[PDB]
């Protein structure tokens, strides 16, 4: 390695090092000192920032130094500790990506039952166990394989992992550790892309119809449970409970769980849409509408039934003609509007605007999606060349050159610099605490 | 889980 080369690489990866340390350390201190940031969401980013911090302060610098000098000078035990720390931290980063992806998936697909158990305790337990499984997966074999085999194979002055002898070995580990997590993450991500609409429908109908896990008597008097699930119009409090037990599958005794309310809601809403597509009057307009207004009409069918909604003849035609304001005014003439005005006005605003403004704002959530997509894409592109190089090195011996190995190994470190720069700068509270910390002027 | 956060 030439002197100019050494100076350039050392300076640049130095800068990248202190940028990683500064960023992730700022996440840690901001979380510690600002209670507004002490959210379960930020538990995960704190753990990620611990991994990226470890990588930023030890890994990039020891690896860049050993690569520039050409030999390892800190000894065998320091070598083993460095590789153990690097692989444990990196596998931890992957594991936290998986944990975030699953957390988001369950938050969208089980918006009621999962959100009820997203407690700081459970978050801390699963973060800690992600780190535990990373450590168990990498540290024992990196440090003690030499004593178990009986001799240390790695040359004096050099530093690498002994048990990754064969390229097929390291490619199997690359599948378990990288490829399968990446595929699971992507399949999730897409699944959330295809489920946000159903969650918005669920939350809309929970706002309008309410949620009770104990049976109550509705407007007309009949017995209902869950999110507006009517059991039976009979007057017998146990004629209701028998149909409840038949609907869930256990002796309900009148009380259900929130995931049973989610199951009951899914059966109800699927029945609503399936019926809509069976009804000759509602199918044309439902087909003509976008997703949000489709949700408004699903709302009306949930409240009044298909015959009752089909009774809105002229307003439904105005909906088919995209005459939103005239349809709003016309639906305001209805007894429906005069009997449940607060819900009817929300539904009407949904028809008029085609947005969720009458029910909820999704700005912060959409930006959180942008942040997560940025993080995972940075991960994929900075980590993919190395694992592709493993994949190739299994089929062919020594195709990929040593320079390429060095660069692809070094590139996996960069997403540790990128991760805090995603949520931190464009997310408020983080930005403001970063500012007041870098100013040394934080007094609560 | 953001969704409910204020702007
Ligand atoms: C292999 C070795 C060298 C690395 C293992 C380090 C772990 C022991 C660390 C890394 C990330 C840490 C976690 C990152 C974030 C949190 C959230 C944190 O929640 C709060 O602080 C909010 C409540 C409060 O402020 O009191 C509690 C600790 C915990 C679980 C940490 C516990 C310790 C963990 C698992
Ligand atoms: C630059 N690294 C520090 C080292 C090489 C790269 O590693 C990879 O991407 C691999 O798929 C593997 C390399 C060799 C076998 S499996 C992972 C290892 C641990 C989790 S995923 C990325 C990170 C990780 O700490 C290793």
């Amino acid at each position: 390695k030439g002197p100019w080369q050494v100076a350039f690489i050392g300076i640049t990866t130095g800068l990248l090092s202190l940028a990683t340390v500064t960023g992730n350390l700022l996440v840690l201190i901001s979380f510690k000192v600002n209670t507004e940031l002490k959210t379960v969401n930020n538990y995960f980013l704190l753990s990620l920032a611990c991994a990226d911090l470890i990588i930023g302060t030890f890994s990039m610098n020891l690896y860049t130094t050993y690569l520039l000098m050409g030999h390892w000078a800190l000894g065998t035990l320091a070598c083993d500790l460095w590789l153990a720390l690097d692989y444990v931290a990196s596998q931890a980063s992957v594991m936290n990506l998986l944990l975030i992806s699953f957390d988001r998936y369950f938050s969208v697909t089980r918006p009621l039952s999962y959100r009820a158990k997203r407690t700081p305790r459970r978050a801390a337990l699963m973060i800690g166990l992600a780190w535990l499984v990373s450590f168990v997966l990498w540290a024992p074999a990196i440090l003690f394989w030499q004593y178990l085999v009986g001799e240390r194979t790695v040359l004096a002055g050099q530093c690498y992992i002994q048990f990754l002898s064969q390229p097929i070995i390291t490619f199997g580990t690359a599948m378990a550790a990288f490829y399968l997590p990446v595929t699971v993450m992507c399949t999730l991500y897409w699944r959330i892309y295809r489920e946000t609409e159903n969650r918005n429908i669920f939350e809309m109908l929970r706002i309008d119809e309410g949620l009770r896990l104990k049976i109550y008597k509705d407007t007309e008097g009949y017995y209902t449970i869950g999110i507006g699930h009517l059991l039976t119009k009979s007057p017998s409090l146990n004629a209701a409970k028998s149909e409840l037990d038949k609907a869930i599958g256990r002796n309900t005794n009148g009380v259900i769980t929130k995931d049973e309310a989610e199951k009951l809601f899914n059966q109800d809403v699927d029945a609503a849409v399936r019926g809509i597509l069976r009804n000759a009057k509602l199918k044309p307009v439902y087909d003509s509408l976008d997703a949000v207004r489709r949700a408004a009409l699903i709302n009306m069918v949930f409240q009044m039934g298909e015959t009752g909604v089909a009774g809105f003849t002229n307003s439904l035609r105005m909906l088919q003609q995209k005459r939103w304001d005239e349809a709003a005014v016309n639906l305001a003439k209805s007894r429906w509007y005069n009997q449940t005005p607060n819900r009817a006005k929300r539904v009407i605003t949904t028809f008029r605007t085609g947005t969720w403004d009458a029910y909820f704002s999704l700005v912060k959530e959409k930006k959180a999606a942008r942040t997560l997509s940025a993080i995972l894409l940075a991960f994929i592109l900075t980590w993919t060349p190395y694992n592709i190089m493993v994949l190739v090195s299994t089929f062919c011996k020594d195709c990929v050159p040593e320079t390429l190995w060095e660069l692809g190994y070094w590139l996996c470190y960069v997403n540790s610099t990128i991760n805090p720069m995603c949520y931190a700068l464009c997310n408020k509270a983080f930005r403001d605490t970063f500012r007041l910390l870098l100013l040394c002027r934080w007094d609560k | 889980d953001y969704k409910d956060d204020d702007d």
